[PDB]
């Protein structure tokens, strides 16, 4: 019942009249704005494309939690992700600073057809009930494009975020990340950078970041913070001697001790910078996030030996090194590590920082993964961070079997009116819990069984067995070839031989009576 | 597992060895070949515990090994006893290679030679094992511990995947036979007359097949 | 720097526990100096402090000179 723009206009109206910053800080308009803003959900809604790369004209609607794109090679799977990256680049640039250019469209990315003149992209972002839209365009060579871009809507969102973050500290911001393919300030305080592109298989840099963070953590656990701890320890002992141990001027001594302890402890603890994002809380929050993602382990720690140092992980009753992990485990390790690092650094106020909002784009999630790993990645991703929007592209049929049919789109190519263009379809069945080949045959519409020459004799033999013919010499020699290639005890051969016994027994019993 | 019908003793070369010699490694290749010949004759071509095929229709040969029902260290008096010999597959996660690295009371184990295993277990269509009800506490203890020590009832994968695949591959014969039986009882005939004939034919067609007991149990239940 | 971090690792862990408990006993002894010097509870507390000190001296740094860490750095 509190629209975002209504509270925005009320706030900036009261802010224009009053020049007292302290009074405005406690104004109920600010509290209303913050309360309504926090409950909103940042989800993209629709994407429109025109004459971009192979794509001529298309409009796609996205889900709110998960969306999977399935297709062959050269079907525009990456084009959608690059389109969304260009859309989000301008919003991020305006967020950082007003009237800052984003990223443009390369000349070679325009369609190569004769009659093309310009290319444009349109988008729509929905926040609860507030809506916004943006359109970007470029012209091939000297033509007449659709004038210029349309950024009016995005500047309102950027102004809203700037205004909210200017008055109240430690606010929240949306997350935008894109894990691309090979191709080729709080962030500045520790080591991190503000870029939208991050690459996997960079385990060395994350390893060095982890050890450096652990070193700063340990440095911070010493020094002046020990003195406060010592005082607290004395406070516990003295109060005990005055109140607890005294009862196994006692009352006066106990009251004086408790009052002095409370006053000193409160004065010392309050003095200094708040918790915020000190290295101690970052280290343990990241470690606990990684431990939550992978419950098969017990603990992870860094050990300084007599002549070296290494990271130790305990699983079951075995201690393993970070360097004994396979490529897939390292890829998952760095992916989750970077995601957790960004989420912690973006929500310094929430009690559980894993409840932020944002959108994540992943291309070819099944890279360097064993089949047993592919069957559990989606559930963990969608359960560790339950308030984020995911857009994923994939190639393996094993991943598809764990995804509900509501959030899968299939890209095809058909020719209409003499022009070839791509189309988007949906599966005709529920593909959550089906086997491997059922998911391959339905979710992708390919052939699960290869077309090898050896299978030809099996198909011909089985067909010959249908129209009763298992007495001809041709059938005998085909059976000889089949029995030579596979063997007597191959399950397929036994199943083939079963039919013969069924027919023979059928006519036997039929003639018996 | 099934009830193994032990025959008259044929240890042969095993009689030549004695307690003083011990030295199980000292057994010759010819002695092992003779023992395997007898074991193959008595056991068929399937594993004692998991009933997985252990010998092909004779370059690569399926891994197999000789197992002792009772541990050699504790029960060395039965090192060369004929009744303590068994044949097991080479799977590194079940059967003999898994029994060694476990702690259990021997007195509470099921022996295929002594008692019929069909009174405890009952397989299902999807490949899991269900313990029968109405058994005493001692029997429930043995049934519950033999599966745990033999790793024959995993949560997923392992033997269950193969058992499921075998059943789903053999389901067509069961469906056809039960259809024929239903048709033959919808016209009129003696129940025991048709029942003996179908049972005889089905038993004849299931000889020497992998996991023949699971398909056996899956057959009676559907049968009227 | 490799030496320095090793000292920090030894500076933490169970070395803190004996550091804290002994400090608490020292505080209690200081309180005994005050309150006009006040068996029973006093005897038990003194015996517990003596036992804790005996246990820590018994450890003797666990590896004694072998532990090194801080001693090597200094
Ligand atoms: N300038 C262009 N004009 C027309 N078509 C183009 C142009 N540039 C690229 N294409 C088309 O783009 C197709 C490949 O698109 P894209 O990179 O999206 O494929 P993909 O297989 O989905 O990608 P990826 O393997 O990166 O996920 C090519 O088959 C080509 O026909
Ligand atoms: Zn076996």
């Amino acid at each position: 019942k509190m629209n975002l723009e209504t509270c925005y206009v009320d706030f900036l109206e009261l802010e224009s009249h009053v020049i007292n910053e302290d009074y405005l800080k406690e104004s109920v308009e600010l509290q209303k704005l913050i309360s309504t803003l926090n409950e909103s959900k940042f989800h993209l809604n629709k994407i429109g494309i025109h004459d971009f790369k192979r794509i001529r004209e298309l409009q796609i609607s996205l889900e709110d939690d998960l969306t999977v794109f399935v297709g062959d090679n050269g079907f525009g799977k990456s084009t959608i992700l690059d389109a969304i990256a260009i859309v989000l680049s301008w919003l991020r640039s305006n967020i950082e600073k007003e009237s800052k250019p984003g990223t443009y469209i390369k000349s070679h990315e325009v369609n190569n057809s004769v009659d093309v003149e310009y290319a444009s992209i349109d988008a729509n972002i929905k926040l609860k009930d507030f809506n916004t839209s943006i359109l970007i365009t470029k012209a091939k060579e000297g033509a007449y494009y659709s004038r210029n871009n349309e950024l009016l809507g995005v500047k309102k969102l950027a102004s809203i975020y700037r205004l909210v973050n200017k008055y109240v500290d430690n606010a929240s911001l949306p997350l935008m990340a894109y894990y691309s393919i090979a191709r080729s300030t709080v962030w500045s305080k520790f080591d991190v950078y503000d870029e939208i592109e991050f690459d996997r298989n960079d385990f060395t840099d994350f390893f060095q970041w982890l050890v450096f963070l652990h070193n700063r953590a340990s440095q911070e656990k010493l020094s002046e913070s020990q003195t406060t701890i010592n005082a607290l320890f004395s406070d516990i002992q003295s109060l005990k001697a005055t109140l607890t141990q005294l009862s196994a001027s006692t009352v006066i001594k106990g009251l004086e001790l408790s009052l002095k302890e409370k006053l000193n402890y409160m004065k010392s603890l309050q003095s200094g910078e708040h918790k915020f994002n000190n290295a101690v809380s970052l280290y343990d929050s990241v470690i606990n996030t990684i431990l939550k993602f992978l419950p098969e382990f017990q603990w992870i720690k860094l050990v300084y030996g007599d002549d070296d140092y290494k990271i130790i992980l305990k699983k079951g009753e075995v201690e393993l090194d970070i360097q004994q992990l396979s490529q897939g485990e390292k890829t998952i390790f760095t992916l989750v590590g970077d995601l957790a690092r960004r989420l912690i650094l973006l929500n310094p106020n929430l009690s559980n920082p894993l409840l932020g909002y944002g959108i994540v784009l992943i291309d070819e999630i099944d890279l360097h993964l064993h089949p047993q790993w592919q069957q559990t990645i989606i559930e963990r991703l969608t359960s560790t961070f339950p308030n984020v929007q995911f857009v994923i592209t994939t190639h393996s049929p094993q991943v598809l079997s764990t995804v509900s049919s509501r959030s899968v789109r299939i890209l095809q190519e058909v020719e209409v009116d003499g022009v070839n263009d791509l189309i988007v379809s949906h599966p005709d069945y529920q593909i959550k819990g089906v086997s491997n080949q059922d998911a391959l045959l339905y979710g992708m519409r390919t052939d699960p069984i290869p077309s090898t020459k050896e299978n030809g004799w099996l198909e011909e033999y089985k067909k010959l067995v249908e129209l009763n013919r298992y007495s001809s010499d041709e059938a005998l020699l085909l059976r000889e070839k089949v029995i030579k290639h596979f063997g007597l005890d191959h399950p397929l051969v036994q199943e083939c031989d079963d039919l013969i016994s069924v027919l023979e027994f059928k006519n036997k019993i039929n003639q018996h009576f | 597992m099934k009830y193994l019908s032990r025959q008259m003793p044929g240890p042969s070369v095993l009689n030549k060895f004695d307690y003083r010699r011990d030295d199980w490694n000292s057994l010759s290749s010819n002695d092992k070949k003779e023992i395997w010949e007898e074991i193959i004759k008595m056991q068929g071509k399937l594993c004692a515990y998991c009933e997985k095929k252990i010998e092909h229709h004779k370059k690569n040969k399926v891994e197999r090994h000789i197992e002792h029902f009772y541990r050699k260290s504790y029960y060395k008096n039965l090192t060369f006893e004929w009744s303590n010999l068994f044949g097991s597959c080479g799977e590194p996660q079940r059967c003999g290679f898994y029994k060694d690295k476990q702690k259990y009371n021997d007195d509470d184990l099921i022996k295929a030679d002594r008692q019929n295993p069909d009174v405890f277990f009952h397989f299902l269509e999807n490949g899991d094992v269900h313990i029968r009800e109405g058994l005493n506490e001692k029997e429930h203890k043995m049934a519950e511990v033999t599966l745990r020590v033999f790793n024959l009832n995993p949560s997923s994968g392992g033997v269950k995947a193969e058992r499921r695949r075998a059943i789903e591959l053999s389901m067509t014969l069961i469906k056809e036979l039960v259809g024929c039986a239903s048709q033959l009882i919808e016209s009129g005939c003696e129940i025991e007359d048709v029942r003996s004939m179908v049972f005889d034919e089905f038993k004849k067609n299931v000889k020497d097949r992998c996991f023949t007991t699971a398909i056996k149990h899956v057959f009676e239940n559907r049968m009227p």
